[PDB]
């Protein structure tokens, strides 16, 4: 699948990418893989840039407001409910939620974890990085979504 | 409940005011002191304290262009047609100044002129 | 209608403070910077230390 073969792209490029790094809305204007330059992104921008690399496009800049109209995701598990014996049952690529109001989100990789960028509010110096999900697990707000790509327009 | 953004039904923006006064209080004189926070739609703000009575008033002023403002007034309530007042504060341009009747005290990006 | 802004480094109350420093526009329409050491002032006419 294609969110399945860009999560692992970016697992497999995600040591080099330490030019990347944290802001809380990080917006812009220059892609970070194309440049060598050090630039600050948050994980909506991220994930805009990881699919604009393709034929996709979405929108800009791409925020909460864009899963609930835009029609190019399905949900899997609903918001209010949390259970951990369904973790393994997900897949790579599905994006996990964050927080008690949308504040961030992340990709699901394999081996229980998950590729998001942590760190203290006020424009963190801290590059992206790949934590476990044991300790994030209380923040999950069971919230999953997935991509679907072939009957969109 | 069902993903929808709620809506505001107006979409103007709104404009703001604390305002503050008395009638008398228990050392027995008249109440005349005015006070405001006063917001306006394009952004400004504007903190003033008044007396009515006695024609004076003193305002800190922000202007949406983004000024600095603080004007003292002895013998008229309004900012307009003022003669005895002090002003101090940042311009529209990039100019600290210390301004009154005389002339002013000005200090530029560069140099020191009065 | 006097601004005044003032910071203290020792006291929290205003009164009896030793170490402070004060900026703003007086009862009197005089504008100054002051503190411990001689002040820094801008009569309506004029420019006094």
């Amino acid at each position: 699948p294609l969110s399945t073969i860009l999560a692992l792209d970016l697992n497999d490029n995600l040591k080099s990418l330490s030019n990347i790094k944290y802001m809380f809305k990080g917006a812009p204007k220059e892609n970070p893989f194309g440049t060598d330059k050090d630039v600050y992104i948050d994980t909506y921008n991220l994930l805009y840039w990881l699919y604009l690399g393709e034929d996709e496009e979405l929108a800009y800049p791409m925020n909460i407001n864009y899963f609930f109209t835009e029609g190019r995701f399905f949900t899997i598990f609903g918001k209010g409910h949390k259970y951990k014996v369904d973790v393994s049952k997900f897949i790579v690529g599905d994006i996990l939620f964050f927080g008690r109001s949308d504040t961030n989100i992340g990709i699901y990789v394999g081996d229980g974890e998950f590729i998001s960028m942590m760190g203290k509010f006020p424009k963190d110096e801290t590059p992206i990085g790949k934590y476990k999900l044991d300790d994030y697990w209380n923040e999950f707000n069971g919230r999953v979504m997935r991509f679907d790509e072939e009957v969109y327009i | 409940g069902n993903k929808t953004l709620i809506e505001p039904r107006i979409q103007k923006a709104p404009n703001m005011l604390f305002k503050h006064q008395g009638v008398f209080y228990d050392d027995g004189t008249p109440d005349n002191h005015i006070t405001t926070l006063f917001i306006s739609e394009r952004g400004d703000i504007r903190a003033s304290v008044l007396n009515t009575e006695t024609q004076k008033r003193t305002t800190q002023e922000m202007s949406s262009d983004g000024s600095y403002r603080v004007i003292k007034q002895d013998d008229d309530l309004m900012l307009d047609e003022a003669q005895v007042w002090i002003e101090y504060g940042i311009s529209e341009d990039n100019k600290f100044y210390i301004k009154n009747d005389k002339h002013k005290f000005e200090f530029t990006d560069e140099g020191i002129y009065i």
